[PDB]
């Protein structure tokens, strides 16, 4: 129950439960498959 | 969810453990690519590492102090701590600062909590009960000059009155000019040859003004204000390397000269355990 | 008027509680969000990116050189480097992994340790990396080392080797601050055959080493880092 | 017979071929794109010179020697004088751009050495003076020359200490930023595609640089016996999807 | 439910009262196996003997004390009780301890309650109003040194601020490394020849830090902290023999030498009533 | 603002009361339970196991 | 009696909060509204009317 | 809501920027009547300028 | 939920969301069209 | 009604109403019937 009118006044947000490290761990242009050779 | 699957002997032409790090990727290698594993489940979600959780607890961001005393003959209230402002910022104290600067841009609502306690360092008959007023003087508003200016009428400016010993609490929406708060800024406010460098030229959210509403009693009373800040509804972009050297200034990246080696030297060889 | 009773804890301020508050700026409209590449949601997302380990810690002031593990041509049987696995201390401590682990009290999971070789292309080498699970001493010679988790690495076209320290543990969580009961083992590396340089070439070659966490990893019970402190408030 | 290894990038009227690549990085897995209306604020129609600005400019070459500490360029600064890109830059009030960065360094199978090529969004530098000394404008706008981390401290300039990234963080952790290594034994180029990253939809191109490109030797250069002890490093950069807005009189900037 | 059924005379070949205790069983013999009984009902459920109930009331687990006084010239705040930590544990006080050690492994959430009262043993004009801060410094965190360290910013560490005379209350999830808390441990932290023995080597939950936020008044004020602990959501495994001798140490089973006979000697014969 | 009245007993701490409290460690995930033989639920379960009586108390 | 807990901020007066209050004049009937030309609803309505600029500020 | 619509070159007999202020009106002229604009949205409602808000603290 | 009986005791009103500047910006008797000549 | 998000913050648990002394009172491998001879 929100007792207040504005959105800033609500409690903390709830877990992204998004999670996708590939923008950070695999930003390569041509896809790399694990197990296939790195450099062909 | 499985944390590890079962995997047995391998004799392949398909080697997942040989890679080329020059590419910039961190290939997702697992225990089961190089030893024989058994199934195990995660039993865990990663709840407490969510950025909302990481930045979402109150941190002390500022400690100031004001006193209640006879202003009779004081030529500069501000200077007597009759009242005191706080050119608002979060770079002041280092604990929360290192946490925020793990990101480049951050966006979130703030929920401030203000604790005020009183001290009577010299002979008093009693402890008086003082009411503090905290008024947010955004940029472009009249700035107090005396501890009981017309300013403090604060007819258009949000102000909270609470008692010393108590706590005041109120949150404010994300009041950034941009889409997010910059944690860093490699720019200037204009192409001037001598204008400052860095964030400072963006941090312009005004200042918070504190004062006691009470007139003076016979003794003097020191009131020390602690502002706590909790981020709610957090959004963070672009992770960066953590801060290694100590901080020297609000808003610049500068570290102190003749600082000490930050990497612990081995007591022994490279070969040592 | 509805009858109430207040409980113990009334009026307390717990920095970790999460409740509603009045907005000081009623009706204010925040700036629209625009799109920015790079959003982070979990610290678990970022500790999977690998970063360099200053393994060569033996210097006396921080230098680019403590990131370089040297290799000697023609040595046989000998040991390249050694370290315990207290990820919250020692070599690990300044790495991004080490640096984040320090915001939490407990960790569990597998680690990924990789070595990228930088010697001339016409050289060759075979190294063995060994993980020694808790309970034995840091190995003292390859024979000892080779009886635990190990990978023979053959230096080739493929420049990096990724070793995983699989989670070997009785207790399901360990402390990030070094603790005995909770200790994780040792990591050592030895010549399997030996580094060989081509003609017209000389000196030391170096390995770069990285550390990142497997998707396996769990961190819990947040706390304050020993990695940052201060004596007076900063000012502008 | 496609290898990760050979590549061709054609952009405008200019083409680059590498026969010894190591894939390419696209920052944060996003490719440069123009500014959508839903994200727009300034009401001005923007100008998109296209092929006259989105081509490859090769900056002047550097020389890697055994004593090198590393070099640093800022964008869009490094290009402030390249052809029509630069003119547009000084003539509009606001502009926006992504880039393709191609760093080149070839040697032989007897050399060793490894450079880190990294892009840092919002790289705010530190003053070597400490305290709250600022870093003057000119110092953070080196132009095509870039900053040479093995040059001496100057007054009003930034600190040039490599183990600290010019800001109080450790060299070892720069790997959290989009980056690629050039390891003579593997690699001979590094290519990074940079999408536009800012907290505003479009900004000023002269008062704010939005990325620093940094090339840092990490495993020292080691040449074969009686070889000359140095290699040149060349940086070629191409603006991509550039848009300029708020045209007028032509900015005058310090120094 | 019947507590006793009706049963009459018996002249059988089936004797439920003869058993062999050497087997390790306690055969479930009832009044009706050996006398003639009448029906009666239980009227009772055994509600208040549930382990949740048994371990579920608050028990005092710790009393400490800190003082508010001028720290000017104090070389060791910790030592002046300017502030005080509590290497957290439940073995300290014996009442709750004997109750828990009826079990080998125990698992439960804790709901702590902290009462703080002030004393002014020597001449004061008044009673000041102090705010206590209690901050949980888990293992691996900076440890206060002074009563107003950067530590106390406690940007990532949960802390509660309440007033002396009041009470603070907050529960914490079960933060054991294992699946349950060991009440006993017949092991070491490693196979060392001189490393400690027992539980102590597991009890490593950090310590609780207390301090007054107020600066000093003219008099001195003693604040004494009492921590109460209530188990909620209890789970207990493997019952053991109750503690007979007195306790000597947190975490070891050791009893004092030349202790006294714990079994009451008869005043009379074996035959005595 | 809803009108309230507080009753006698407000603010007291009764060691035997059972109410909710804020968690100091929001979002923390406890270690999984594994199976352990021997769980006790009621003290009534254990007082049915017989134990020896020092009947010969005369020492 | 329903159990409650009061949070930080209890008793504060924030000049910008918006809550209900008891009416001091229970049951009073205000004067009827009549029609008046000119009602303003937003300050945004009025800043669109142009006004003169003292551009020649040099006096 | 659009804050500005897209508008291009103009060569008309219909001039929205010439008016007669003597009339007492403020003619509703927009950026797009005199320069070439691109679409942009308002993203804003004017909530905090309502007179209830202005006099309500 | 109003806890009180009188209307004066309720909280602040809610946004007009009325907005019509023409009574102030265009109070002319004969309508003026933008683009058509001001004075004919 | 839980007012709080985390499970640790809820009140005491509710009676096992489990109760099975046989793991403690009769852990014998071959079942013993009351009335039948203990040792056959
Ligand atoms: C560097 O990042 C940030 C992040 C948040 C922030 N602000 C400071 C001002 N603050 C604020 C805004 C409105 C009213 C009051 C009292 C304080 C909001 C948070 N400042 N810098
Ligand atoms: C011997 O059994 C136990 C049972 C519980 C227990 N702990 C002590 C630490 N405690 C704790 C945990 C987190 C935060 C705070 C303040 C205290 C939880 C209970 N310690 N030992």
């Amino acid at each position: 129950i929100n007792y207040y009118k504005d959105a800033a006044s609500t409690s903390s947000a709830g877990q992204s439960l998004s999670m996708d490290p590939s923008k950070f761990t695999e930003p390569v242009k041509d896809l790399m498959l694990k197990g296939a050779p790195a450099l062909n | 969810t499985v944390a590890s699957i079962s995997s047995g002997p391998k004799h392949t032409q398909k080697v997942p453990i040989l890679t080329a790090n020059e590419t910039g990727a961190t290939m997702p290698v697992l225990p089961s690519d190089s030893i024989e594993t058994r199934t195990t489940y995660m039993h865990f979600n990663g709840s407490e590492t969510d950025v909302e959780c990481f930045l979402g607890r109150a941190a002390c961001v500022h400690v100031t102090e004001i006193q209640n005393k006879d202003a009779t003959g004081i030529d500069n209230h501000r200077e007597a701590k009759l009242f005191n402002d706080w050119k608002i910022n979060l770079s002041s104290l280092v604990q929360l600062r290192k946490k925020l600067e793990l990101f480049t841009y951050v966006r979130f609502d703030s929920e401030y909590t203000i604790l005020a306690t009183a001290s009577q360092p010299d002979s008093a008959n009693y402890s008086s009960n003082l009411v503090v007023q905290a008024m947010y003087v955004p940029p472009g508003a009249p700035n107090p000059k005396e501890w009981d200016d017309y300013t403090w009428q604060s007819a258009s400016n949000p102000s909270v009155f609470f008692k010393v010993g108590d706590t005041s609490r109120f949150s404010v929406p994300y009041v950034g000019l941009a889409s997010a708060y910059n944690c860093f800024y490699d720019g200037y406010s204009h192409d001037d040859a001598e204008t400052q460098y860095g964030i400072t030229v963006l941090n312009h959210m005004g200042s918070m003004a504190f004062r006691i509403v009470n007139e003076h009693d016979e003794h003097k009373t020191l009131v020390k204000i602690r502002v706590y800040h909790r981020a709610k509804h957090v959004e963070a972009w672009i992770p960066r390397a953590p801060r290694a050297l100590p901080y020297t200034s609000i808003g610049r990246t500068n570290y102190p000269k003749n600082t000490e080696p930050v990497i612990k030297k081995r007591k022994g060889d490279i070969k040592s355990y | 008027g509805l009858p109430t009773t207040t409980l113990p804890g009334s009026g307390q301020f717990l920095t970790t509680d999460d409740r509603q508050s009045p907005s000081a700026l009623p009706n204010y409209e925040p700036t629209p969000r625009i799109h920015i590449p790079g959003k982070v949601h979990n610290l678990l997302e970022i500790i999977q990116v690998d970063t360099l380990i200053p393994m060569n810690n033996t210097h006396t002031k921080d230098e680019v050189n403590s990131y370089l593990i040297p290799l000697n041509a023609n040595r046989q049987n000998e040991q390249v480097f050694g370290t315990n696995l207290f990820i919250g201390d020692g070599v690990f401590k300044t790495t991004l992994l080490g640096e984040i682990v320090q915001y939490y009290t407990h960790w569990s999971g597998s680690l990924r340790f990789s070595l990228m070789y930088t010697g001339p292309a016409l050289s060759s080498a075979k190294l063995i990396l060994a993980y020694t699970p808790p309970g034995a001493r840091g190995p003292q010679d390859r024979r000892e080392a080779m009886l635990g988790t190990h990978v023979v690495w053959d230096i080739g076209l493929q420049s990096t080797i990724v070793m995983t320290i699989p989670w070997t543990s009785g207790v399901q969580f360990r402390y990030t601050d070094p603790d005995t009961y909770t200790s994780a083992g040792f990591l050592s590396c030895w010549y399997q055959t030996s580094l060989i340089l081509p003609p017209e070439t000389t000196g030391q070659v170096y390995l770069l080493s990285f550390i990142s966490a497997c998707p396996d990893f769990k961190l819990r019970l947040m706390k304050d880092t020993q990695t940052i402190s201060q004596t007076v408030a900063l000012t502008e | 017979g496609y290898s990760d290894r050979v590549q061709q990038i054609t952009l405008g009227n200019s083409t680059i071929t590498t026969q010894e690549a190591a894939n390419a990085v696209v920052c944060y897995a996003e490719w440069p794109e123009y500014l959508p209306d839903v994200d727009a604020s300034d009401v001005n129609k923007t100008s998109k010179p296209d092929t006259s600005v989105c081509r490859f400019y090769t900056l002047d070459s550097k020389t890697w020697t055994t004593g090198s500490k590393g070099w640093c360029w800022k964008l869009p600064d490094a290009l402030k004088d390249m052809g029509v890109f630069g003119q547009n830059m000084f003539f509009h009030s606001l502009g926006r751009s992504g880039y393709t960065v191609h760093v080149q360094c070839n040697a032989t199978k007897f050399h060793s050495g490894c450079l880190l090529v990294v892009v840092i969004p919002e790289h705010q530098l530190a003053s070597h003076e400490g305290g709250n000394v600022s870093v003057k404008y000119t110092f953070t706008h080196p132009g095509e020359r870039g900053i040479d981390l093995s040059s001496a401290n100057e007054v009003g300039g930034p600190v040039k200490d490599v183990l600290y990234n010019m800001n109080g963080t450790l060299l070892g952790n720069l790997l959290i930023f989009p980056h690629q290594f050039i390891n003579l034994r593997t690699n001979n180029t590094a290519t990074i595609v940079i999408p536009y990253i800012n907290s505003v939809p479009i900004d000023s191109m002269t008062r704010h640089n939005n990325v620093s490109l940094m090339v840092i030797p990490i495993a020292p250069l080691t040449v074969p016996t009686g070889a000359t002890p140095s290699l040149p490093i060349t940086v070629t950069i191409a603006p991509m999807c550039t848009e300029f807005s708020g045209i007028r009189s032509k900015s005058i900037v310090p120094q």
